[PDB]
RNA sequence: GUGAACAGCCUCUAGUUGAUAGAAUAAUGUAGAUAAGGGAAGUCGGCAAAAUAGAUCCGUAACUUCGGGAUAAGGAUUGGC
RNA sequence: CUCUUAAGGUAGCCAAAUGCCUCGUCAUCUAAUUAGUGACGCGCAUGAAUGGAUUAACGAGAUUCCCACUGUCCCUAUCUA
RNA sequence: GCAGUCAAGCGUUCAUAGCGACAUUGCUUUUUGAUUCUUCGAUGUCGGCUCUUCCUAUCAUACCGAAGCAGAAUUCGGUAAGCGUUGGAUUGUUCACCCACUAAUAGGGAACGUGAGCUGGGUUUAGACCGUCGUGAGACAGGUUAGUUUUACCCUACUGAUGAAUGUUACCGCAAUAGUAAUUGAACUUAGUACGAGAGGAACAGUUCAUUCGGAUAAUUGGUUUUUGCGGCUGUCUGAUCAGGCAUUGCCGCGAAGCUACCAUCCGCUGGAUUAUGGCUGAACGCCUCUAAGUCAGAAUCCAUGCUAGAACGCGGUGAUUUC
């Protein structure tokens, strides 16, 4: 018989299977549609989630009650050292899909991507890309052959880049390689740009700017084998139940004489790949710049790094992106920041934000101070310092 | 943007941080944290809590250079 | 939010589910108000309708004048006791839960409000603001 | 010893130190707990749990077989020196 | 008035653990009550030691409401073994 | 139960806006019966709680057509099941009846879904009470009260998790197939405008918010708290002191980290093909006609974009490939 109270579906079925991702680095399953009139630029970037903080800024939303009034929006910081280009990749169109035809590398690869190519670096002779560096050997005859193949063919072109993990405070030492699509006219111009940028670095200032809406692509935090109640949001059964209440009661009807794919069972929660869209950039900052955390209104020389550092990550000594809200992944995870695919026009976008203050108080507790100078002024002299 | 003061402790309250309790008298109390909030609800006296600005003022501790 | 209400309301945390007794802050004769329903949120299985500051509820009177008791009437919530975040980023709460008796258009059966009132309610209801002395 | 107490809690004499172990800390459980705001809306039903709790002082209704009800209800106080 | 019985159901009590029709009707209790209480009574089929009506105190008895109290619930989360 | 044909009449006039007698044709299997095919070496026979799916005879929402449609409200009908359809008092109840909210509170199925998923209030063992019946033992789809809910470690299915082999190993990728998600409302303005004698009284565009849902995250607020981290308290033991043990995590206060909450915060895409319907040109039918050829626009529909997984017998590109 029928359900007796028509309630809605627990969980989303288009996020199935709720299984573990194949890697910590989530796949970019789409890049923006190419416009063969604009300059040549990257469509995405690679960074590491550092953490969160608090932001004051004045709202510019007319009709809202709180127009020209302050708000305290939250932000995620993604430390984003310059991404270095080591390869060029060419894809041609087939009735079975886009297919890689060939891929060209740089002459000198760093000991980070060379590290990526190994599972045991301490034992190895470190023989990788040696015969390729020897394939260059006078002018790059075979290399220009391959680039000419890419120019002739290659509906689209992708650049292989990697991260400066050593500049990042992680203990990993092994960089994250990724293919990033190039957008701009003339696959010839694309591949010439790549050849010019081989061995060279690329910073977020060229790829992202203020007030740009982006998508964030990462692997969700893992929580292991979880029960149906926290994994799907099922109602707990009453207190009076024999054999558990933190369960689903009816696991399907008699007929079909099967458990359906659509009933909630237990399993893996987290470590899924997720793509969250339309997160606005609030700051594109530079580790070269002292006073990253300063503002036109504040005028105090301070980095974004809180007192005691970002918890479980460290300090920020590189460039960074302060992006609105909450972004998938936990601290230290590689995040792929993608430019938006569609042109948004909503007045939530197109809203030029001007920050007013940045919280740089310690996140390792209830921080009361933003700078040690503030602390020293408030407290005075201590037994120490004396 | 403004920096408020904790009624109990005297600590600076930066934005998005702390609580505000409106009493039936319509007297507004501000707290940096649940510590000062809980001691207030317990109805303790800041002049007797030793880590407080009122205590340190009333006992002439550390300041010594303003008055 | 609310019929006869000037403007909209940003969400604020619900404190007052159906079944709930809040004090009365008006001089109408009533003393408490039993929230029985809420004009607003519609439906979810096993979800109780709950109210916040500024919401217009259906209420009865348990303690108070006999000519008010034993009949359902509209009311407006003016104090919550459950912390809520303003967009400016201060979580704040009152000492109690409190309402005023009203008509469906928003006018007040009473003439005075004892105690403070949230500016959310005061802004969404102008006849409340008129009879409101202190705000927050 | 505490305490009204052969209660509970700790200890001296005396006796045991036996009940398969190690490593980890998923779900679901068994047993124990805590929870903002609301407060029986839950459920056939307040089932379960919470709340109260000793002692001193005050104060104690209806009804009543005048014996009770009655620790009625309901309130205050309690340390150390 | 009439038929009729051994006698024709008395005092009292009731939609009661006894009332089919029935969620009886009126009031009260609630925002709302097939529940509860109080009353009504040609009562399918109440009733006097097959004991009637009542009853203070007592009850791990059945039951309704109120206060207090609470993760019963809104709506779940966390910790320990 | 639902739907048709017919058309006397109703509807001021007028059969068919909406209804529709006398009659008649049918579908349905959510009613109740009829039957007795299966099951009596047992298929756990009420209801609710929980969860999923399906159907559509569509309650709401999207788009439309008709009116006895001026507006507003309402009624009839179509394509449509994409999405949603509540909280409570009384009852064991299905059903029912009221309160209230709501855009709406539509109907149904899946062994009259669902007991190795709960519960066990009811029914329907044994105890006991009443009334009627009966000489009696005892009977009553009459009332009342009390009344053990067992087993999964197997196969499959489902959810997650590994994995041999296909020269080895490693990195970057493609994409078949499968799945898919967003929903609804209010206010402001449009506007006391259109419409209307007046009473009354809209809508498209736009803005701000909210409802339900979902996916994440933890700056803040809140919770949690063996950080047994700091402090405090009781009793006892260590001669006192200091510092500690026991009190089955002794108790209280604060409490970082982590986990976590519509109790917190962020986010939730754009195109094409179409249904209904409205139209173009235009014959059949030397006129007329959206249709027959051809064609335009067009729905919460369909397919993509996008999002999830990735074929463990589906592919590609690249690196290095072991002599002492």
């Amino acid at each position: 018989s029928h359900r007796k109270y028509e309630a809605p579906r627990h969980g989303h079925l288009g996020f199935l299977p709720r299984k573990r991702a194949a890697s910590i680095r989530a796949r970019v399953k789409a890049f923006p549609k190419d416009d063969r009139s604009k300059p040549v630029a990257l469509t995405s970037f690679l960074g590491y989630k550092a953490g969160m903080t608090t932001i004051v800024r004045d709202l510019d939303r007319p009709g809202s009650k709180f127009h020209k009034r302050e708000v305290v929006e939250a932000v995620t910081v993604v430390d984003t050292p310059p991404v270095v280009v080591v390869g060029v990749v060419g894809y041609v169109e087939t009735p079975r899909g886009l297919r890689s035809l060939t891929t060209v590398w740089a002459e000198h690869l760093s000991d980070e991507v060379k590290r990526r190519f190994y599972k045991n670096w301490y034992k190895s002779k470190k023989k990788a890309f040696t015969k390729y560096s020897a394939k260059y050997a006078q002018d790059g005859a075979g290399i220009e052959r391959e680039l000419a193949r890419i120019k002739k063919y290659a509906s689209v072109v992708r650049v292989l880049v990697h991260t400066q993990i050593r500049k990042t405070p992680l203990a990993q030492k092994k960089a994250h390689l990724a293919e990033i699509q190039l957008n701009g006219g003339s696959i010839s111009e694309k591949v010439d740009w790549a050849r010019e940028h081989f061995e060279k670095t690329v910073a977020v200032d060229s790829v992202f700017e203020q007030n740009e809406m982006i998508d964030a692509i990462a692997v969700t935090k893992g929580h292991g084998f979880e029960g149906v109640t926290h994994r799907w949001g099922t109602k707990k059964l009453p207190r009076k139940t024999h054999r558990g209440l933190r369960k689903v009661a009816c696991i399907g009807a008699w007929h079909p004489a099967h458990v359906m794919w659509s009933v909630a069972r237990a399993g893996q929660r987290g470590y899924h790949s997720r793509t969250s869209i339309n997160h606005k950039i609030y700051r594109v900052g530079k580790g070269d710049d002292e006073a990253n955390g300063a503002t036109s209104f504040d005028r105090t020389k301070k980095t974004i790094t809180p007192m005691g550092g970002f918890v479980h990550y460290g300090e920020i000594k590189n460039d960074f992106i302060m992006v609105k809200g909450c972004i998938p992944g936990n601290r230290k995870r590689i995040v792929t920041l993608r430019k938006s695919l569609y042109t948004n026009t909503s007045r939530k976008a197109l809203e030029e934000v001007s920050l007013k203050w940045i919280d740089t108080a310690s996140k390792f507790g209830k921080g009361r101070f933003q700078t040690p100078a503030e602390k020293h002024a408030f407290m005075g002299t201590l037994k120490k310092d004396l | 943007m403004k920096v408020e003061i904790d009624s109990f402790s005297g600590a600076k309250i930066y934005p998005g941080r702390g609580t505000l309790f409106v009493r039936g008298d319509s007297k507004i109390f501000r707290f940096q944290n649940s510590k000062s909030a809980s001691l207030f609800k317990q109805r303790k006296n800041p002049r007797r809590i030793a880590w407080t600005v009122l205590f340190r003022k009333h006992h002439k501790k550390g300041i010594t250079e303003e008055v | 939010s609310g019929n006869g209400a000037q403007g909209t309301k940003f969400r604020i945390s619900l404190g007052l589910p159906v079944g709930a007794i809040m004090n009365c802050a008006d001089n109408s004769g009533a003393r408490n108000l039993y929230i029985i329903a809420v004009k607003g949120s519609g439906s979810r299985l096993n979800r109780l309708p709950a109210a916040s500051l500024g919401d217009m509820v259906m209420a009865t009177v348990k303690k108070g004048k006999p000519e008010l008791r034993k009949k359902v009437m509209p009311a407006i919530v003016v104090r919550q006791a459950k912390s809520w975040r303003r967009r400016d980023g201060v979580f704040l709460y009152f000492e109690d839960n409190a309402g005023v008796i009203a008509n469906p258009k928003g006018e007040m059966k009473g003439s005075a409000i004892t105690g403070p009132v949230g500016k959310e309610c005061a802004d969404l209801w102008p006849r409340v603001a008129s009879n409101s002395g202190v705000v927050v």
